[PDB]
RNA sequence: GCCGUCGCUGGCAGUCGGCAGAGCGAGAAAGAGAGUGGCGCGGACGCUACGCCGCGACGAGUAGGAGGGCCGCUGCGGUG
């Protein structure tokens, strides 16, 4: 218990510390149903 | 499955005699069809009389 | 249910599986009527298939 | 003509209960609703569990709901057995429970209330728990039958602790030959 | 309860009739003569009856009240309608629509009623 | 008020035909 | 020596017999059993005690 | 019912469901148990491992009351009284334990199979465990003998 | 059919006579169509046999059913994940063996 | 002028020949009600070329127009009055066949009730 | 095309009607959500839920096994 308490805190402190075309792809983000829901808004 | 209302008790002239029973608890019990069947069948066997050759 | 027989050695009376058999109630009260997905009632039969040559 | 086995197209399992109950039917008749219009897989496990035989429903005792309901976490949960909840004579002191079943024996049934436990049956945990939840759905020991003592290695193989059919038990009684080294063998 | 009931009935019953791969059933208030538990007329609280009137003209429509379901002497009100064919239909549509009355039975109720007017009419 | 709510059904299905017309795009 | 007879539990018969009585006090199953109940005033028919003598 | 069996179903089909090859023949294998030693041993031994032979001293006129000794486990002790006879002496204060005739209940022997409730008793009984008079012990209660 | 020609030929999915599938070859499958080699005929289509073969008779496996491919809707829900979305791409994915 | 049934498709039989039983024509102790063959060699069983036929469900009748009187209408047996006034609300698609020992006096309250219902009955020129 | 079997342990209790508002087969998670502030009186069938409906695959058979028979025979309790 000791061992992996002090370890579990020295593990967290590290990570702490440490934190095809052009047209188709348009096409297929306009197609895609979210991302292209403000571009489709566009062409209507 | 919980009322237990008032039942009429009749005359014999076929008029309510303003007399009252709470209905028994037994008539609301489960009604098993198949416990009945089951029953009746095999006491019914049981005044048979044997027959043999 | 509440007092066991008086004139039998020990008995009572049998108990209910299901308290509520009024089934049409039980389906159409909101509770359940919340939980549901919405029906399927659209009928796809099969679709001759055509040849696109 | 396509090379193909048809031995194991039929599949074996139950689609409906064996029994010709009216009120199991009723329920059934519930769950197969509720089964088919919610995603909820504990209606179909509950919904399959009706259909069951008498021996893949085994009894649930007072003493295995209460240490199952005891484990952290399971508070306020309704459980729930697709079966009968009998009496343990062994338990001491018993918890107020909240619980479903197919039967509760009269003994089992005064422990709980007595308690401040609430019994339920199947049709109100539909109009309490409509998808189930909040449930611990909880079983019988399947195997705790007798019959199982006797399946296995047959008794006269190495190693096999199985169980033999004898009509009597004592020292006459299948003992002698085959069971210690001083009579032929053993294994 | 109905459900309960049916469980009963469904397949015991003397009103049933099972007979060149068909299914009737004979008892009053079924407005098809049909197994059916939508048109049993025993077992429901609220049914729909119609007959032709003692005597052959006008149609008699039975519906069962709400209060006496366990006597069977006040159950149910019989209404005797002798109009002419299209008034005849236009009081069950109303008696059944109006009050909410088993609303799934009105057509029935009314197809039952213009085959009995129907019959009422000389023969050819 | 249901004038209110028939919009939001009209506005959805304009969406979803908006959507396939965009599909049919990129598979042309 | 044929078994011509039958054991039937006795918590079973009480049960095939609270079935019975539940049943008898429905207008549907007392009609659906062929008896011309259309006219008694009430299900269960009590009569005044009377009638024993 | 005889309408609900196999034969039946088998009119018909010659053989009535025992082949045309081996036929069914009158008792081939022997009668009974016939050929445990011989050409059913596998079977015998198989399934009845200790059938042959003799073990054991014989005893002549074997009188079952003799031994009669029915045994109950502590986790029943507290069975054999009711249930406000158990409460009451939980909630006393004076200290007194009640008396668990197990004689009375139709059992000679106590066996210490379970655990008890944290409240003295004295037991009395004809034979105890080992196991039975330290788990009895430890709640405070004392073992009775009786004869 | 001998054990291990029948057992190939339903890796290959031709359990009837005159049953046809694409296979991409590599060492481990061309040398599986060596041993049902007196059982088949195989070799290299062209863009005009994918074409016609999908068109006129493709056919999807859909919740392990066998759906004619009458609308660009069926390939989207199964394949679609893998950007599979009409008959094109499908005929694509097959005539060029793509990942 | 007779009732016409609501629909009047048309009735297709896969087989019209009875099956008779094999060999039933070389015998008068076997009748010809279907029996399935059984032997071992029996070349009936094997489905050998230019034998007789056994049934099978294959030759089933399509389930709309099975049990299709060729009126259009399906039969359905009555005893009396009351059991014909089951028919009233089935009238187009189910007629009413008259049992064989009904008295010819009852078979006229039966065959006038009928006509007022306009139910078909299939035999109402019987026991006159 | 039709019959049956098997599988989808597939769909239907939503017939939610003037105390009304008809949909949820659609490539791609989860609400046709709830709000707080800045004239006619009308609308087919259905659902013996052990029922009804849909879609896909399949179907040789001795010995043998199992299922279903609104197949047939005699007598008993109910019912018609
Ligand atoms: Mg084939
Ligand atoms: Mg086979
Ligand atoms: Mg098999
Ligand atoms: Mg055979
Ligand atoms: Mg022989
Ligand atoms: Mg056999
Ligand atoms: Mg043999
Ligand atoms: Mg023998
Ligand atoms: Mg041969
Ligand atoms: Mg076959």
């Amino acid at each position: 218990q000791a061992n992996n308490a002090k370890a579990m805190a020295a593990r967290a402190e590290a990570i702490k510390a440490l934190v095809v075309s052009r047209k188709l792809h348009r096409l297929a983000y306009i197609a895609h149903p979210k991302l292209g829901r403000r571009a489709r808004a566009r062409i209507a | 499955a919980c009322a237990r209302p008032l039942i009429s008790v009749y005359s014999e002239k076929g008029e309510s005699s303003g007399k009252n029973v709470t209905l028994p608890a037994v008539f609301k019990a489960p009604i098993r069809p198949d416990i009945v069947n089951f029953v009746h069948t095999n006491l019914r066997k049981n005044n048979r009389q044997p027959y043999a050759v | 249910w509440r007092k066991a027989a008086s004139l039998k050695s020990n008995y009572n009376l049998p108990m209910h599986k299901m308290l509520n058999t009024d089934l049409s109630r039980i389906l159409k009260s909101p509770e359940i009527q919340r939980a549901l997905r919405a029906p399927r009632k659209k009928i796809h039969r099969r679709v001759l298939k055509k040849n696109p040559l | 003509g396509v090379d193909i086995r048809h031995n194991k197209d039929r599949k074996v399992r139950r689609k409906e209960p064996k029994s010709q109950d009216i009120y199991l039917r009723l329920l059934v008749k519930l769950y197969r609703f509720l089964a088919r219009r919610t995603n909820s897989t504990f209606n179909q496990v509950v919904l399959k569990r009706l259909f069951m035989s008498r021996t893949n429903r085994p009894p649930l005792s007072l003493s295995r709901m209460i240490r199952k309901m005891k484990l952290p976490g399971r508070e306020n949960k309704t459980a729930v057995v697709v079966g009968t909840v009998t009496d343990d004579v062994r338990v001491q002191e018993v918890p107020k429970l909240k619980v479903c079943a197919l039967r509760v024996t009269s003994r089992a049934r005064s422990r709980i209330l007595k308690a401040g436990g609430k019994i339920l049956t199947f049709d109100q945990l539909a109009l309490d728990s409509p998808k189930g939840r909040g449930t611990v759905l909880l079983s019988g020991p399947r195997k705790g039958r007798e019959v199982y003592r006797h399946f296995g290695k047959a008794p006269g193989t190495p190693h096999s602790h199985t169980k033999p059919y004898v009509r009597s038990k004592g020292r006459k009684f299948e003992r002698a030959r085959g069971r210690r080294a001083s009579r032929g063998y053993k294994n | 309860s109905a459900h309960l009931q049916w469980m009963v009935v469904r397949n015991c019953s003397s009103f049933l009739i099972k007979r060149n791969k068909q299914t009737y059933s004979t008892e009053p208030n079924n407005l098809k003569a049909r197994n059916s538990f939508r048109y049993n007329g025993l077992i429901h609280r609220k049914t729909v009856g119609v007959e032709p009137a003692a005597d052959g003209k006008g149609v008699v429509v039975v519906m069962k009240r709400r209060s006496g379901q366990r006597k069977p002497a006040t159950s149910y009100v019989r209404t005797t309608i002798n109009k002419n064919a299209r008034a005849t239909l236009s009081s069950i549509r109303h008696m059944i629509r109006k009050n909410k009355y088993h609303p799934d039975l009105r057509m029935a109720a009314i197809r039952r009623a213009s085959a009995i007017l129907r019959s009422q009419k000389p023969v050819m | 008020n249901f004038a209110e709510l028939k919009i939001k059904r009209l506005r959805k299905k304009f969406a979803q035909k908006m959507l396939r017309k965009a599909r049919r795009k990129l598979i042309y | 020596w044929r078994r011509w007879h039958r054991r039937v539990n006795t918590t079973q018969k009480r049960y095939a017999i609270c079935s019975a009585l539940a049943a008898s006090a429905l207008p549907a199953l007392v009609m659906s059993k062929g008896h011309r109940i259309e006219e008694v005033p009430e299900l269960p028919l009590v009569v005044e005690d009377k009638v024993e003598g | 019912p005889s309408r609900l069996r196999k034969t039946r179903k088998l009119r018909g089909h010659v053989s009535h469901g025992h082949g045309r090859i081996g036929k069914h023949r009158k008792h081939p294998g022997g009668r009974g148990n016939a050929g445990g030693m011989h050409h059913h041993r596998i079977n015998f031994d198989k399934y009845h491992p200790g059938y042959f032979g003799k073990v054991g001293m014989r005893h002549y006129h074997l009188k079952r009351n003799q031994s009669f000794c029915p045994t109950v486990n502590l986790d029943k002790l507290w069975t054999l009284v009711s249930e406000q006879t158990r409460v009451n002496a939980a909630k006393n204060k004076t200290g007194a334990a009640p008396i668990i005739d197990v004689v009375r209940s139709g059992y000679y022997k106590v066996l210490g199979k379970g655990k008890l409730p944290k409240q003295p008793v004295i037991v009395k009984a004809k034979f105890f465990s080992r196991r039975a008079e330290e788990k009895i012990k430890g709640v405070g209660g004392a073992c009775v003998l009786v004869a | 059919v001998s054990p291990k020609v029948r057992k190939v030929l339903q890796l290959l999915r031709l359990r009837q006579i005159f049953n046809g599938t694409f296979v991409k070859l590599n060492k481990a499958s061309i040398n599986m169509l060596r041993i049902v080699e007196p059982y088949i005929a195989w070799g290299y289509p062209n863009l005009k046999s994918v074409n016609e073969l999908i068109y006129k008779r493709g056919y999807g496996k859909i919740n392990k059913k066998r759906i004619a491919l009458t609308d660009n809707t069926l390939i989207a829900r199964s394949l679609g994940k893998y950007n599979i979305i009409c008959m094109e791409d499908l005929i694509h994915e097959i005539y060029t063996v793509g990942k | 002028a007779a009732l016409r049934p609501l629909v009047k498709p048309k009735i297709v039989k896969k087989r019209t020949k009875k099956f008779i039983r094999h060999q039933s024509d070389r015998y008068v102790k076997i009748k010809r009600n279907w029996r399935k063959p059984r032997g071992i060699d029996n070349r009936v069983r094997r489905r050998f070329k230019g034998q007789i036929l056994m049934p099978n469900i294959g030759y089933g009748s399509n389930k709309k127009t099975k049990h299709m009187l060729p009126s259009g209408f399906r039969k359905f047996l009555v005893h009396n009055v009351k059991e014909l006034e089951v028919l009233l609300m089935c009238n187009k698609s189910y007629c009413a066949e008259i049992a064989h020992n009904v008295s010819s006096k009852n078979r006229k309250a039966i065959v006038e009730r009928a006509a007022q219902l306009a139910i078909r009955v299939t035999n109402p020129n019987a026991r006159l």
